[PDB]
RNA sequence: UUUGCUCCACACAAUAUAGAUGGAUACGAAUAAGGCGUCCUUGUGGCGUCGCUGAACCAUAGCAGGCUAGCAACGGUGCACUUGGCGGAAAGGCCUUGGGUGCUUGCUGGCGAAUUGCAAUGUCAUUUUGCGUGGGGAUAAAUCAUUUGUAUACGACUUAGA
RNA sequence: AGAACUGGCGAUGCGGGAUGAACCGAACGUAGAGUUAAGGUGCCGGAAUACACGCUCAUCAGACACCACAAAAGGUGUUAGUUCAUCUAGACAGGAAUGAACUA
RNA sequence: GGCCAGCAUCAGUUUUGGUGGCAGGAUAAAUCCAUAGGAAUGUAGCUUGCCUCGGUAAGUAUUAUAGCCUGUG
């Protein structure tokens, strides 16, 4: 078909912090559709991946990836925490993340 | 040539005022006015539904358009007579208003096959009346 | 403190800058408003300066004391041969 | 969820939707706003107008060139006070900024495109009814904008467009409504009911 | 907090002098336990010569609404003290319970007066029993016959930051 | 404190039709008609007969019941302005230089002129708003009479009238001199 | 200044992404009021109906989507053309005529898939520029130096010179 | 400017009070996870454009301890309250309430 | 057997849900049921005066062709 999404659309929008001080090892994730805790915890423990371009190619591929993991709710709204293998650039604050349904309890 | 006024069809504040529950324990059921306390309390009851009897804020249902006759202050047992004669479960399940609460109900229990079996009908359905506008 | 006396400042400030002009012609930034209920006509014209000289003619001012009497005036000739008309622009109205 | 949202700036609180914008910025989506000179203000008009001359008084002194810079447009007094709300002096904030448009009226290339609105800042559903408020426009003339003819000049043309391509929209719409009106009760519709659709 | 009515008996000590010493009971409306007995101490060293290490808590009880489902026209004397001076007050409250009643009393007496909780004393509270007994206009107009009243300008709840429509206020 | 409900009314007489929709309210009477916006009260009307409107207020406060008053008002002056009309009378005082006030047509504009106040050489010319009509009656000394269907339209243009003969750099208790209202009444 | 410049189609390289992953889906006005349908004497008209969120509507099945057969309709849609009209606020878009061609899951069939080994974005988008192809199009100026004084500290400015 | 008791700064970073030697919270080896303090949760800015009853409209509103100021005296602005008198035996203004004096 | 990962079964710490059995109080208070008394923001009935042939208006009337309140069980 014209879709062959299986993944949950997802939006990096800062890294863990207080008034003036930042964790960058804990990033805030915001999924689309999810507006409270309780629906949230529908997402725990699901892979994140974050897909980028870069001119050069290494491993037979122009296209690399960052993995990570939801880990906990975060505030009312239905924003998560995630933590990834290595923490996610600042400048991707605003860019797509990818949610993906495995591991699946379902 | 006769005076012409617009007129406004609120839906009043009153005994016997049938209600909808929003927010709470009791969200979706319907509830009957019984008494007025204030600008924004007042006391329903609603027997059929499992609604306790409750001093109730305003803000947390929803007039309906149903209506029927009751005294101020009838007990649950006077309310669950008076609610079953004038019919009132049976007019509310004939609006409009109630459908689109079932029908959002039954969207959502759907399964993955149920949802193939709806795509295939839309396309079948669809085929004809493209057809007839033609 | 204040200054001693009060003076009024010299120059005026609507001028500023006082930098040469962008080019030697000045630019005419106002036309005179339209009046749709007149023939065409054109609301400037272009001309060279030549010099001044020296007119007398009669004041007529009632209620002067020169009134009924000659007066000297300096003027300024400027040389104003026919301009040719070589195109036409037209301008719309937009919000900025 | 659309790549790019255009919002109808008309009978909206210019606080309340500056804040909603600036968040949705920051975000990474794209924000267009229209009809700037529609916005209101909460307050009667003498107040505001007394604000923008504290406003207006306000410069450098020694240089007026290089103190505060007073727009009087509708839409850049609207984009202050979304600038306000964005740490503008940094990258991040730059980049924000450059996903949002504003303009007096409705350009040709958003007058055939959806227009949304933003309830939490509506000023029928804000403000309780007897408050006083101020529209923008009127608010910008007085402070000296020029353009305020222009604009509703040109507003009233795209209304009449609009309005003839309403008409044929409607007509088909009926068309279309009567067609799957005789199509029911078949059994394909049947099934559809019972499935909720 | 949500208040709730509490019956606290008391007693002095009994001493070789003056056996069985009489008992005395109030009403309080307080939060929980602990705050209606420091509140049962407060008032009595007001009234008679006692204090906490001169006395006993003989009984605390809960006291609940006989008919918690029926409307009443509370009577409520209250005491304050404002910025400069003491004062008494009467106001009338329409509710289903007292716990209600003085709930609402509270929150009125610190949204008009800026009366704190510790600077107010409830007097009295009673149930007018009786119609043409209440003497408040603003309580007097929701006793009219067949009472009826719309409730115009509908504001609705989104849940959502952009709407596709303007939204109607009709009720 | 929050009226739960107030209500006034309004009498139709039988040669009167009222249209009132969105609160824009039209009147029609023998005299002619009248139109007024009231989008800024935030009341609602009600039709009980062809005799009689109510229009109440639900929920208001002090300030807001009392402008409940003053619609009643404005549509009451409607009424009796179609069906009576408005006559405004008003007399010249002056001691020793006489006023002379005629009606001139300045570009077809109908003003009003203003002669000889105070000896000034100074010409005063009022505008004559529109619905008014303006006569000088006969058998009275120095009276001009105005009249019209709006009586909001009659009092602001006699108004207009009065203010610009308005005494300047002098004792007004001594200098009594302008044209001031003398009769409030109806046409018929 | 050694065959340069420009537009069109794809051929290969390099370059980069403030961040595609079914669809940005178009009346205006009012909110103490409106939308839609219907009727008449066309109005500030009568009657019916709807709201109480887009939780919608559209689209959506096939090797990221193959190779073939038949039935019922004469519809739906893509591409390249073509008729006409409209759009100047930043129009660069919208609508329409005609035929050609591919697909059609509206219905019924027949073959193909594996081994990427139990998951690894598993690569399917658009930004710019450069080097080779061939199908067309077009054959200039500015500056220095000299000169002028309506100009001028120097630059700049304003004039002239095959 | 000079004393008394205690706790502090000096000798001390860290979270909060925008900013500050002394205030609030809490005192410090290198890391991970969880929970909190004081202070906060429209946007900048991590966290409810949360819920509930009222009050306030300012042509110089207001917005949080230390702390970065405001008084006496006044207002038929609006809100609640105290006392007294008139009023069903029709008051007040010219058919249901009204008058006066005070309080915050 | 060096680098990076997936699942299952356990241990330590912690976070967020579903669900079961008991105890206490005025052995919750209510609702509900039975019974006695009472009233009005007075239901049926009845009288009265205007009323576009039934609709209000005010007197009587305590459950009747609506109901409610209080006590006791
Ligand atoms: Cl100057
Ligand atoms: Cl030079
Ligand atoms: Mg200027
Ligand atoms: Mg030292
Ligand atoms: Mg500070
Ligand atoms: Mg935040």
């Amino acid at each position: 078909a014209e879709s062959h999404r299986l993944y949950v659309k997802g939006k990096h929008l800062s890294y863990q912090r207080s008034k003036r001080v930042n964790n960058p090892n804990v990033s805030l994730i915001k999924i689309e559709g999810v507006a409270t805790p309780q629906d949230a915890q529908f997402y725990l423990g699901k892979r994140i991946a974050y897909v980028y371009r870069a001119s050069k190619e290494v491993r037979g591929s122009k296209i690399r990836v960052m993995w990570g993991k939801v880990t906990r709710t975060h505030g009312n709204s239905g924003v998560v925490r995630a933590t990834f293998r290595n923490n996610l650039p600042a400048k991707t604050f605003g860019a797509s993340v990818r949610i993906f349904l495995y591991p699946s309890n379902i | 040539t006769d005076s012409i006024v617009k007129a406004s069809n609120w839906r009043l504040v009153e005994v016997g005022r049938v209600v909808l529950i929003k927010k709470g324990q009791s969200a979706g059921k319907l509830a009957a006015i019984v008494e007025i306390i204030d600008q924004k309390k007042v006391l329903i009851d609603g027997p059929k539904a499992g609604v306790p009897r409750q001093a109730i804020n305003l803000g947390q249902v929803v007039l309906t358009p149903l209506t029927f006759a009751l005294p101020r202050g009838a007990r649950t047992a006077t309310v669950s007579k008076k609610w079953a004669a004038a019919a009132v479960c049976e007019k509310w399940a004939a609006s409009s208003w109630a459908k689109k609460i079932a029908q959002r109900e039954r969207r959502a229990a759907l399964t993955d096959f149920e949802r193939f079996q709806v795509m295939v009908l839309r396309k079948q359905k669809r085929y004809t009346v493209k057809k007839a506008l033609a | 403190s204040h200054r001693k006396y009060e003076a009024p400042r010299h120059g005026h400030l609507g001028f500023l800058p006082r930098k040469r002009a962008a080019s030697i012609r000045a630019r005419v930034k106002a036309f005179p408003k339209d009046d749709r209920s007149k023939p065409v006509a054109l609301t400037s014209f272009l001309g060279y300066k030549a010099g001044m000289t020296t007119i007398v003619r009669d004041l007529d001012r009632p209620g002067s004391k020169f009134h009924k009497r000659e007066v000297v005036e300096a003027v300024t000739v400027v040389d104003t041969p026919p301009v040719v008309v070589v195109g036409v622009v037209g301008y719309v109205e937009t919000p900025r | 969820v659309e790549p790019v949202v255009v919002i109808d700036g008309k009978g909206h609180l210019v606080g309340r939707l500056a804040s909603v914008v600036a968040k949705q910025l920051l975000n990474g989506q794209k924000i267009v706003v229209v009809r700037a000179e529609e916005l209101n203000i909460s307050g009667e008009f003498f107040r505001n107008k007394l604000k923008y001359h504290d406003f207006l008084r306000k410069a450098t002194a020694f240089n007026k060139t290089r103190g505060p810079f007073h727009f009087r447009a509708p839409s850049r007094i609207f984009y202050k006070a979304l600038r306000g709300m964005v740490s503008h002096k940094t990258a991040r904030g730059k980049a924000a900024l450059e996903r949002l448009k504003v303009f007096e009226g409705i350009p040709p290339p958003y007058d055939k495109k959806k227009r949304v609105v933003v309830p939490q800042a509506l000023r029928v559903l804000r403000l309780k009814p007897g408050r006083k408020y101020t529209t923008l426009g009127k608010l910008s003339t007085s402070v000296g904008w020029k353009y305020e003819d222009v604009v509703a000049k040109l507003e009233a043309k795209r209304k009449v467009s609009s309005a003839e391509y309403y008409a044929k929209k409607r007509a088909f719409t009926k068309k279309v409504a009567s067609a799957n009106a005789t199509a029911a009760e078949s059994d394909v519709a049947k099934q559809l009911a019972a499935l909720g659709y | 907090a949500h208040f709730k009515e509490y019956q606290v008996i008391g007693r002095r000590l009994p001493t070789e002098s003056v056996p069985e010493p009489k008992l005395f009971r109030m009403r309080i409306f307080a939060s929980n336990e602990v705050i209606a007995k420091s509140r049962y101490w407060y008032f009595l060293q007001k009234l008679h010569k006692v204090k906490k290490a001169s006395g006993e808590i003989v009984s605390i009880n809960q006291i609940n609404e006989a008919h918690p489902t029926k409307v009443k026209n509370f009577g409520v004397w209250v005491r304050y003290d404002s910025r400069s001076g003491t004062h008494n007050m009467y106001k009338e409250i329409r509710d289903v319970s007292r716990v209600a009643a003085v709930e609402t009393l509270y929150q009125d007496m610190a949204a008009r007066h800026r009366a704190r909780f510790r600077s107010i004393h409830i007097l009295k509270v009673a149930e007018i029993e009786k119609t043409a007994d209440v003497k408040r206009q603003y309580v007097k107009q929701f006793l009219t016959k067949d009472l009826k009243f719309p409730l115009p300008h509908r504001v609705q709840k989104s849940t959502k930051t952009f709407s596709y429509k303007r939204p109607s206020t009709f009720y | 404190m929050k009226y739960i409900q107030t209500e006034q009314q309004i009498e139709v007489p039988e040669g009167v039709t009222v249209s009132i929709k969105s609160r824009i309210v039209k009147v029609v009477g023998p005299r002619g008609t009248l139109t007024k916006n009231l989008k800024h009260i935030d009341v609602t009307f009600t039709k009980v007969n062809n005799q009689l409107i109510k229009v109440a207020v639900h929920n208001g406060g002090r300030k807001h019941v009392a402008a409940l008053r003053t619609v009643k008002s404005l549509v009451d002056n409607m009424i009796t302005g179609v069906t009576k009309g408005y006559k405004y009378k008003m007399r010249y005082v002056y001691a020793h230089f006489p006023i002379n006030v005629n009606i001139v047509e300045k570009d077809g504009a109908k003003f009003i002129e203003v002669r000889n106040f105070l000896g000034d050489k100074k010409i005063r010319n009022v505008p004559v708003r529109d619905g008014v009509t303006i006569e000088f009656s006969t058998n009275v000394k120095d009276e001009i009479v105005l009249s019209g269907n709006s009586v909001e339209d009659v009092s602001q243009n006699a108004a207009d009238l009065q203010q610009i003969c308005r005494v300047r750099n002098k004792d007004i208790r001594k200098f009594l001199d302008g044209i001031y209202v003398s009769h409030k009444g109806f046409i018929t």
